[PDB]
């Protein structure tokens, strides 16, 4: 319940002289990408745990 | 606004003393702004510029 | 919305200037056409007046409105439709204005053609003015578009069915 | 003008489009004028642009 949505945007498109945005906008959407893998994993590895150790 | 007052309005004329500051503080709705008409180039970039100065 | 709805009618607006100008690099079903939303305008009676036509956004809606500027190959072209070896077209708005003027070169050939259309687009607000001032290679509009953008979206590519 | 002091200055300038070719000849007493301001590395050549305009 706590994954709060809301609307979201695709990575947009740039023309062959503007390449500057476009690595910029990969790299927030990998920086996203990257931290959510962590940060969900772990947590239900964690969280696995603790009621694996409640049962 | 930044560019109205920058540019030297008639009006505005009670920020001159205003030198040193942290921060620049707006008006919701702006209206003297630019008297003559026309379309500022780059005024972005001369907002962030001056958003800070000593 | 997207009403597409007639701004310039060919019938009442260009008295003084041809509007049926085609393009052999845009053929539909075998015979040459042109765009389904702009106007070639070229001369008359060996002449071709400078035209000077203005609009204002009656609707209580953003409109939205395109235009482009015809650049021939070569010198003997541009006199042969236009009469003039230096044109200039001008589209002024409320804040918004530029001066676009034709380039003539060589080009590579395109699709059998070398010539360009560099096409523009601008929008407008309620109640707002668009005015064209131009003396040749201008492609007026013919069909604008009014448009009632709600708080963005996305565009998808891909192949799959519809359903 | 040689920026003397040992800080950055901002400078401002503007060209002025009149509506008609008969006020430009009025006030200047050309048709085709022409501006251009130049630095270390800074260069741009204005140019006026007369049209009918909305008030
Ligand atoms: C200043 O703004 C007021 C409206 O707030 C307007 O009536 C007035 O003409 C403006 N004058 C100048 C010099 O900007
Ligand atoms: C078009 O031509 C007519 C006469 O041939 C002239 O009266 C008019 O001013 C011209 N320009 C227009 C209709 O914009
Ligand atoms: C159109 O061109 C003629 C001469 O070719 C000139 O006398 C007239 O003022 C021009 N009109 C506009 C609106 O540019």
């Amino acid at each position: 319940e706590k994954m709060n949505t809301q609307f979201t945007a695709v990575g947009k498109e740039f023309n062959k002289l503007e390449r500057r945005m476009e690595n910029l906008n990969k790299k927030v959407d990998d920086g996203f990408l990257d931290i959510w893998t962590y940060n969900a994993e772990l947590l239900v590895l964690l969280e696995n745990e603790r009621t694996l150790d409640f049962h | 606004s930044v560019a109205g007052w920058i540019l030297g309005n008639p009006e505005c004329e009670l920020l001159i003393s205003k030198e040193s500051w942290s921060y620049i503080v707006e008006t919701p709705n702006p209206e003297n702004g630019t008297c003559y008409p026309g379309y500022f180039a780059d005024y972005e970039e001369l907002r962030e510029q001056l958003s800070s100065v000593s | 919305s997207f009403e597409r709805f007639e701004i310039f009618p060919k019938e009442s607006s260009w008295p003084n200037h041809t509007v049926t100008g085609v393009s052999a690099s845009c053929s539909h079903n075998g015979k040459s056409s042109f765009y389904r939303n702009l106007l070639w305008l070229t001369g008359k009676n060996g002449l071709y007046p400078n035209l000077s036509k203005s609009y204002v956004n009656n609707k209580e809606k953003e409109v939205l409105v395109l235009w482009g500027v015809h650049h021939p190959p070569n010198i003997g072209n541009q006199r042969a439709l236009y009469h003039t070896e230096n044109a200039y077209v001008s589209v002024v708005s409320s804040h918004y204005s530029r001066r676009f003027t034709p380039e003539i070169a060589k080009r590579p050939k395109v699709r059998d053609q070398e010539g360009r259309i560099n096409y523009y687009w601008t929008l407008l607000e309620p109640g707002d003015t668009i005015i064209f001032e131009a003396n040749g290679n201008l492609i007026a509009p013919w069909y604008a578009f009014a448009l009632s953008r709600g708080f963005g979206s996305g565009i998808i590519t891909s192949n799959a069915p519809m359903d």
